[PDB]
């Protein structure tokens, strides 16, 4: 015989395998993975903005000014916040910070951040401004206190009633923090503030707060049975905050100019910063956003692929191979 | 492919589908550029569509609930796990389904290519049962092109092919 | 003489309608069907036959407490959802707050029966002034006034005797009762209005045990007043009694609301006008049909609605491939 | 006069699939009622199934969280955006995949109708390669209907076709 | 006419099973497989080998505080989920509340180890009356009684000396501690019980700083009593101490619960009986099998369960068309 | 006995696809083992994939929100109903699509068996259009087996087939 013509198709040396609905491990000439499976192992900028990385400080210890915290604010803007596992510098004096979780959520992404002085220590001429010191807040083994806030004490066995106001003339929102000290017993209350029964009144256009100390026996924390409960408010421009107290007042000294344009979350990770940029950040490292799926980590920040519980998503694009 | 062609041409490297010929002038491979380009364009669209159609927006996932908000945290946990299951199940099954259709798509193209050649030749050639046709006349390289081009001239060779048929059986 | 022929063919017409496939984009077909809802009538309609409660210039808190600057009708005994504006003009003429406001708004979003009734008439206070509880921050027709559903009790003859009153919900339905406390500015204003320097309010039901004390302090001026009035609410179940006790700063209830609730809804922020229509799916920009399984109009829907998608087109090819 | 190999028939407007007879008595079009109606009932079920299988219930979507409830508001955002991504992705791919099936479903119906007639005529006619058969015998309008309605009598014309098959050179 | 023939065909049988396709409805096939779970055993079973805690007609609050209408010999040291009833008949017998109730119920839904222990015996109050705190609101055998796990202290010899007591958690596990405050009706009742017109309760641990004052006001009768009792709780971590100080209206702790938690669960509201069975998925109407990927039984499941769908049948064709 | 175009065979009780022959030695059924077993494997894998690829974890679903947490309860309601609609729609459509795929899968296998036979017989047999071939020659049981496997010898019977093909077409 002779003069034949035949119909055939392409084959190559490819060993790539894909899975189908009816058959398993079908070798094909070409394939394509649609699953992101790798991370670079560093924290990067998120859409061109560096994160705020508190090395050994919590948000509360950083905001209130723990004397051990190195509160570098060289970054006036951040896209998210990185906290480590066990921040040594937390609220050194035992107590709490009201609405802490909502406060951390608010500070997660901040467009503009500047610490300013709103009430200097000169504003308290009839109270002691330098004895507000405790061993639970050491500086160099020496008793100290939070730097952004002032613990006022009686002078000349007297604590005259405080009535001060501050008006926001800064054209930006102001984050103001203050606190109340809960003393341990009656004698300690008079040894510090000379007034057995005391109060704190805080008033803004939206805030009407009254605080009274709770004298009670408590367990020692950081060597002290006393407690300090801290509070915060966002002072809008042209609005004023009014303070009135006759004891147990942890008066503000520094505040923070705040401009917030968007929301983020706090990321807990021990990885290092790496001077990179990404659209999707994970606690173990940044990932690319091109693929539609990934399996790296569920705690992502950014525009990310859908997280799936899969180790392989390979699309067959070539012919069957044998 | 469809119980018809054993399949697999390592020699064919310039296209997905096409032909092989053999005559007095010699032999060689020739890819069908039309079917290959339509298949390549079609498959490329499928991969892009599976990727492009996904909508992604900015989200921040953290653990922002204290020890007295466990009911809220469990609500978030149920939401995250529910979306984890929806995407994992859908993605796994879509890949399995589309991989099946893509491979069936390749088989459909080769079968149609065989049918177009068979539709042209008719009784001028003999089907060998393995995807090859044996001509009943002399088909030169110009004749082979017309088959590949889909414009084979049946009346030209019908009389000569009929004579060669009866000179065999 | 020519050979007879029979042929196999398919339909073609002059249709230009196009669909997409997984492998081919921009394919012309003879006929196709859309499954995406893309239109809205641009009106506010009834939801399942029930007209919404539309507050024009008043917020829910002002509407409930009876803000005198809120032009009221109280014609609606039932509604399916509440339409508010993003920035209601009249909310609280005297600055203050309504406790658990968001939960209360959720409670009132869908009401089966609503009827204001008088539970404590002003005759019930023979030893307290009931006509002086009036402010310039709550004007009515150029005259100082106050919230119309509560009474601001004032001392009489330089005396504010202790109030010990009780009301039993003898109606067949739940009762929504509101009350408040007035936060003074200084000691002088405290004794001017009430004559009692240290005051309290005791509120008690079978489920509620509340004690309020005024916070007399210096505050910023809001609506021309440095004082505040914080309001509270409770739902008095039938045959239960609420107990009030106060020696000053008491904003006593006068009118309560007979309320029956079966379903739940939410509050819609929209400025679009009512259109005397009916629908099963309402959006802040207008009502949409629910025939198709998908829509792209708006995410803030109320009713039985298609699934919201970020797509502009979902056409199913029903006819054959076409070459016009 | 073309067949399915060339393209569609603008002339045939009474069905999806049909015939076009051309004998000495004139020309005309016919529509296969059975395969058109069977195919029509098919895509109608597919459209209804895509629409009717959707389950809908009453829901109230609003923003009901204050300024100190941003974490809970963020949970609602992630939930709503998550269902937006799921529905958008599935709806578009479902339309893409089902449109491909619907168009392929039409190609199969056309080929099956051609193969049905091919089996009926056998060698009584000639395969022209464009989707048309040319008869080796006189086929009148009643003869055309026998092909269309499945009652073509092959032995009636078997000897007439064989003489025309043999004598044609 | 017919000669030698060879034919091509396929299997058919007598099956009447029907499946549906995207283009056809009610298609009969030779074999089919349903992937929808539709059956439950109508019993409350163990969840992954751990028995549930079934409170017969009591609530978590009444069970914890020791309502005398609740079985106090309930000795389930470990459970995977708690089964309350729709409306338990034995809540706090004396009217009042339990603070942070819902979070407490979630915390106790699954417990690895649970043991009641005596931390402050009734002999620890030599200058107060410990056996006079009974009420008709909390009857036992018809006559007045009180919550078994807490002590209602009363004045002794027309005197209520100030209480200053602390308990240090010397155990190796967390302690769940409950206490309460009594809101009296009027001044005369306040003096009859506690002799002190102005009273307070202060509770202090490493993380707890509480000060409670009675709200003396007129209230309507609930369970025949116009007073109220508000109960609070804390988790006392090991080696941490709790400090109490009060001069009246103090409902002191007597028994606490050593607690170990290693996972979260939920409270199921059901009246179905226990069945001495086991399951990986429990529903309020019964246990279901978790092999199939979908089920249509009940949405309030606990465990590893198939996805809940609103469907009657999901049957796959695994055979050929029948005719 | 007709073929696949008409319907299934109740006599085929040993496989999914197969053959029926009829010669002078009698009739009988014979199933194609290879295409039946491979089809059974494919359907088995498809069913197992739909079941095994589902991921399930521990979830405790309850109602732990009081009368002043109705907004959060509504959020839980919206999530649960949303997941219900997603799974219900996907499960119904997936079953409908895969059922159509399975029945089309059976049709292709039958046609492939038919086309393998038609290639061997060529003009030695006539297609009846019901799924059966009538031999233009005598085909005994050994000949029938040669068609069932791929060893049918066309030139052996061509002379006999040709003689009988012309008699039928001439009307003899
Ligand atoms: C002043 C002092 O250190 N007292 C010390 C006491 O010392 C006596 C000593 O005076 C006497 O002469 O001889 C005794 C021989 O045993 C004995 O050494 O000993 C007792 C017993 O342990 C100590 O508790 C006590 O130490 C002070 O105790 C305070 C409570 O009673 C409190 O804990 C003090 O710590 C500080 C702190 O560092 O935080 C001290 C700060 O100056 C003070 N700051 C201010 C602004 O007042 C601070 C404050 O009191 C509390 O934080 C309020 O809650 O407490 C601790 O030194
Ligand atoms: C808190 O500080 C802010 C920031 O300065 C004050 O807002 C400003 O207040 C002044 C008067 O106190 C307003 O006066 C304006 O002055 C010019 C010059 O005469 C005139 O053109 C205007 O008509 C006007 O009177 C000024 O508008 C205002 N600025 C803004 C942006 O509101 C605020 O008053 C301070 N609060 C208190 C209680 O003092
Ligand atoms: C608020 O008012 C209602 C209605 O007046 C009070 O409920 C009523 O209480 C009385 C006495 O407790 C009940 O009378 C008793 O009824 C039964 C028959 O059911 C009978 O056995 C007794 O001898 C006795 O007469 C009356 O039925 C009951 N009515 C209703 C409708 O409940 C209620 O107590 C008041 N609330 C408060 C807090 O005072
Ligand atoms: C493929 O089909 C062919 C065609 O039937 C099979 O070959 C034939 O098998 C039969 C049955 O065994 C053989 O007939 C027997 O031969 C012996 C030897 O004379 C005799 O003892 C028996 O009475 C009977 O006639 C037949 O000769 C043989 N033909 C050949 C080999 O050309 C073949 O076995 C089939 N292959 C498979 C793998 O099933
Ligand atoms: C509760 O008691 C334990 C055990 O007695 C106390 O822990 C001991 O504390 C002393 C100092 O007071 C240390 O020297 C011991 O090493 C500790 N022992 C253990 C086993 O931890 C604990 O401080 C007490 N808690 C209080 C007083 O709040
Ligand atoms: C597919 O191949 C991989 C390794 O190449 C193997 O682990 C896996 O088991 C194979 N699958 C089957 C179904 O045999
Ligand atoms: C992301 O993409 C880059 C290049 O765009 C590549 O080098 C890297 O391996 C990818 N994966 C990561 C960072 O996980
Ligand atoms: C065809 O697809 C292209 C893709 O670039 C698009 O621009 C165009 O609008 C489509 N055709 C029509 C008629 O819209
Ligand atoms: C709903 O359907 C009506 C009646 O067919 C139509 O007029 C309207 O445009 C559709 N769309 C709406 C109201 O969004
Ligand atoms: C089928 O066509 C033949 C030939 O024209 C005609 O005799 C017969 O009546 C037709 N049958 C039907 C049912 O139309
Ligand atoms: C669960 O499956 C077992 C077999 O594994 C069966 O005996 C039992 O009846 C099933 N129970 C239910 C409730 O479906």
């Amino acid at each position: 015989p002779g003069d034949q013509i035949c119909i055939g198709y392409h084959a190559n040396n490819s060993t790539e395998q894909v899975d189908t609905i009816m058959e398993k491990n079908v070798t094909v000439t070409h394939a394509q993975d649609i699953l992101e499976k790798t991370h670079n192992g560093k924290l990067c900028d998120l859409n061109g903005v560096k994160p705020l990385i508190l090395k050994d400080c919590s948000v509360a210890g950083w905001l209130l000014g723990n004397p051990m915290c190195d509160e570098f604010i060289r970054v006036p803007e951040w896209s998210y916040i990185v906290e480590r596992a066990n921040p040594a510098n937390d609220l050194c004096y035992p107590g709490s910070l009201n609405d802490y979780e909502e406060l951390k959520h608010l500070l997660s992404r901040i467009n503009h951040f500047e610490k300013i002085l709103i009430i200097p220590k000169s504003s308290w001429p009839n109270h002691e401004t330098s004895l507000g010191v405790s061993a639970a807040c050491p500086y160099q083994g020496t008793p100290s206190f939070f730097r952004n806030v002032v613990w006022l004490i009686k002078k000349n066995d007297a604590y005259p009633t405080i009535k001060i106001s501050y008006n926001n003339t800064n054209r930006e929102d102001l984050l103001i923090l203050w606190g109340i000290h809960h003393s341990n017993n009656a004698e300690e209350q008079t040894n510090l503030y000379k007034n057995p029964t005391t109060y704190i009144s805080v008033g803004t256009s939206t805030l009407n707060q009254r605080l009274v100390p709770k004298i009670a026996t408590r367990s020692q924390v950081n060597g002290l049975r006393g407690r300090m409960d801290f509070f915060w408010t966002i002072l809008k421009p042209n609005d004023a905050i009014h303070f009135e107290s006759n004891g147990n007042f942890i008066a503000p000294e520094y505040a923070y100019k705040i401009v917030k344009k968007g929301d983020s979350t706090i990321m807990k990770s021990g990885v290092e910063y790496g001077h990179c940029n990404t659209k999707c950040q994970t606690p173990v490292g940044a990932i690319n956003s091109s693929m539609p799926f990934h399996n790296i980590h569920p705690l992502t920040i950014g525009e990310c692929p859908k997280y799936v519980k899969s180790n392989k998503l390979v699309l067959a694009t070539g012919l069957r191979n044998s | 492919i469809a119980g018809f062609i054993e399949g697999g041409w390592q020699g064919m490297v310039d296209g997905w589908y096409g032909y092989h010929h053999s005559n007095e002038q010699g032999s060689g491979y020739a890819a069908d550029k039309e079917s290959t380009q339509k298949a390549i364009d079609g498959v490329t669209n499928k991969v892009n569509s599976i990727i492009d159609k996904m909508n992604t927006q900015f989200e921040a996932v953290g653990r922002e609930f204290n020890n007295l908000e466990r009911r809220i945290e469990n609500l978030n946990k149920k939401m995250e796990d529910g979306f984890l299951d929806v995407w994992t199940y859908n993605a796994e099954l879509l890949v399995l389904m589309e991989n099946e259709r893509t491979l069936d798509f390749h088989d459909s193209n080769v079968k149609n290519l065989y049918d177009k050649v068979r539709l042209q030749l008719r009784d001028n050639a003999k089907e060998l049962g393995n995807g090859c046709f044996e001509f009943y006349h002399k088909c030169d390289n110009e004749c082979m092109e017309s088959v590949r081009n889909g414009t084979y001239d049946y009346p030209q060779y019908s009389e000569e092919a009929r004579l060669k048929r009866e000179e065999i059986s």
